């Protein structure tokens, strides 16, 4: 079959810059059968370009497609924060195949996270487990270190993280780390702490609470 | 106004069957090329099938012999009949109008989630993440809801019946060791608004028919 | 008294598949040997007849249909096929008695910049009947709003250009097709191979 390989896999560019995305077909396709889609987080794909160079309705001239044969290019000039999305190329001449995608991240100024620690609720403790949640809000870039400490003992194998997709407006990320213990092990210790390392912080920031306080 | 509204997604055991619907408005289904496109969690798009206005149908290699695309003019509705489902059929499925050389896949539906798993439906437990007593971060305070132990995905979380959208972060669900999902939804508000504003999170898990409203209060 | 197969096969430009040409062959001796003994044809599929025998049979009428399609679409010029061409441009019947002949014509039907002569029908509400020919250019109504003869959203011109370029992949290059159908009716036979 016709296989479309997109390059590069990830792009990180500043607003106002230009993004050049490539789609390479394993065999030559007519330009009349190439298409580009944009997919923002939690949304359906949105058609940008059909037929290599033709813009879909409502798509600004800022997007332009080009190419012939085995090689096709999507160019997004004057990048804006809401251009942060996943971009797919597609061919619809010989059957229908898509490329794996290129994830465009939009850079912004370094933003330190705001850290909040949440103790377990009294209702969940009645059930028998204790989930301690750490929140890292509105930060850039994505790389963050969340270290759980219980009575100053570093905790490992104990937690799970979730990162939001990049915000379409302020280009930030948000992270949640959840420490899960049994009610018994939770009542075994006093101080529960969350220590956060990030490029926007000069020294690690610790948010903590004492159990039952 | 042109709209494709999909329904029928849910949980099936392996080898089971499901039927999706795509109700169209502003588009005559029977006059168009209509396609289904699916997206496994975390991966890219994969074409599933197509039906012509004249009635010819075509399918991808991975679904041929098990899927059947069809339509009903009187309801202006596109259908995808899925049989012998396997774990790899787990995906969000989209219906799309197809213009080919005249415009490709120009109109897309919102998608429905399809989960093929032997695991059984489980409704979530909703616990509050209380705002702290020492909320000195700016003037801002963080609060939220912990939605725990559910299968399958998805859960929807709104705040104050949708009237509160600024500062809201609903995190992608994570699969736990138990095989159940869990996520949190947080919101950042001015500290002074605690005491002047009530914050309720509305959690809806349609696969188990569980709606939960949970008031989040300081302390 | 020799059938004018050269007028069909060696014609300077072929018809678009949606407006396929048909030449009625009658009152002549065929000599099919010029065709099947040629190395120029990438496709020579016969149905209901053996090509070797063809110079020893008679038919009451012969039709030669000719057009241009993509190389990937030649597979559709066969009984029981579906797709854009078989559904909306040229439909063979299931009991087709004849031969399908095709050959690459990239040297003749492709132009640098795109050959926008050869068109195909993209939009139609129903599949064609066997040997039906539809040359209408009415605006295709894809939605509920009438078009009133004006292109726009949900109102598309039903034909599309192939845009044959010399550097296309072989499946995207133009192929010239001649479809011979053989009629056998309760009437005098006026087309015969040389041997009979
Ligand atoms: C068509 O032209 C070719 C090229 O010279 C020739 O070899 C062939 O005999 C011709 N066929 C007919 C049927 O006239």
């Amino acid at each position: 079959e016709i296989v479309l390989t997109q390059s590069p896999g990830t792009l990180s560019l500043s607003p106002g810059e230009r993004a050049t995305l490539s789609c390479r077909a394993s065999q030559s396709v007519s330009s009349s059968y190439l298409a580009w889609y944009q997919q923002k987080p939690g949304q359906a794909p949105r058609l940008l370009i059909y037929g290599a160079s033709s813009r879909a309705t409502g798509i600004p001239d800022r997007f332009s497609g080009s190419g012939s044969g085995t090689d096709f290019t999507l160019t997004i000039s004057r990048l804006e924060p809401e251009d942060s999305a996943v971009y797919y190329c597609q061919q619809y001449g010989s059957s229908y195949t898509f490329g794996q995608g290129t994830k465009l991240e939009i850079k912004r100024t370094v933003a330190a996270p705001s850290v909040f620690i949440f103790p377990p609720s009294d209702e969940q403790l009645k059930s028998g487990t204790a989930s301690v949640v750490c929140l890292l809000n509105n930060f850039y870039p994505r790389e963050a270190k969340v270290q759980w400490k219980v009575d100053n003992a570093l905790q490992s194998g104990n937690s799970q993280e979730s990162v939001t997709e990049q915000d379409s407006k302020d280009s930030t990320y948000s992270l949640s780390s959840t420490l899960t213990l049994s009610k018994a092990d939770y009542e075994k210790h006093k101080v529960y702490a969350c220590e956060v390392t990030h490029q926007g912080l000069s020294s690690p920031v610790t948010k903590s609470f004492n159990r039952g306080e | 106004e042109v709209q494709l509204v999909e329904s029928g997604g849910g949980l099936v055991q392996p080898g089971g069957s499901l039927r999706l619907s795509c109700a169209a408005s502003g588009i005559t289904v029977s006059s168009n090329y209509m396609t289904w496109v699916r997206q496994a969690p975390g991966k890219g798009l994969e074409w599933v099938s197509v039906i012509y206005s004249g009635g010819s149908t075509f399918y991808a290699d991975s679904v041929r012999g098990r899927f059947t695309i069809s339509r009903d003019n009187s309801k202006n509705t596109l259908y995808l009949q899925m049989n012998s489902l396997r774990a790899e059929d787990t995906a969000v499925y989209y219906c799309a109008r197809d213009l080919e050389m005249a415009g490709a896949f120009d109109i897309w539906g919102q998608g429905t989630m399809v989960t093929v798993s032997s695991a059984s439906t489980k409704g979530p437990s909703v616990f509050p993440l209380a705002p702290s007593s020492k909320s000195t971060s700016g003037g801002t305070a963080a609060l939220g809801c912990l939605v725990k132990d559910y299968f399958p995905e998805p859960v929807t979380v709104s705040w104050n019946s949708g009237a509160l959208t600024s500062g809201v972060h609903t995190f992608p669900a994570v699969l736990q060791s138990s095989g159940l999902y869990s996520l949190s939804s947080v919101v950042t508000v001015p500290s002074s608004s605690l005491g002047t504003q009530t914050y309720i999170c509305n959690v809806n898990h349609k696969p188990s028919n569980t709606k939960v409203d949970k008031k989040v209060e300081p302390k | 008294n020799l059938c004018p197969f050269g007028e069909v096969f060696n014609a300077t430009r072929f018809a678009s598949v949606y407006a396929w040409n048909r030449k009625r062959i009658s009152n002549c001796v065929a000599d099919y040997s010029v065709l099947y003994n040629s190395a120029s044809f990438s496709t020579f599929k016969c149905y209901g007849v053996s090509p070797t025998k063809l110079n020893d049979l008679c038919f009451t009428n012969v039709y030669a249909d000719s057009f241009v399609i993509r190389g990937d679409e030649v597979r559709q010029i066969a009984p029981g096929q579906t797709g854009k061409i078989a559904d909306y441009n040229y439909k063979l019947p299931d009991d087709f008695t004849g031969c399908v002949i095709a050959w690459n014509s990239n040297n003749l039907d492709s132009k640098v910049g795109g050959n926008y002569n050869y068109l195909y029908r993209l939009f139609r509400k129903s599949n064609l009947k066997p040997f039906e020919r539809d040359i209408s250019t009415e605006i295709y109504q894809a939605g509920s709003t009438p078009c009133n003869g004006v292109e726009g959203f949900n109102c598309y011109f039903p034909l599309q250009s192939y845009g044959f370029q010399p550097t296309n992949g072989v499946g995207y290059q133009p192929y010239r097709v001649v479809v011979l159908s053989f009629e056998l009716l309760h009437a005098p036979a006026t087309v015969c191979g040389p041997k009979k």
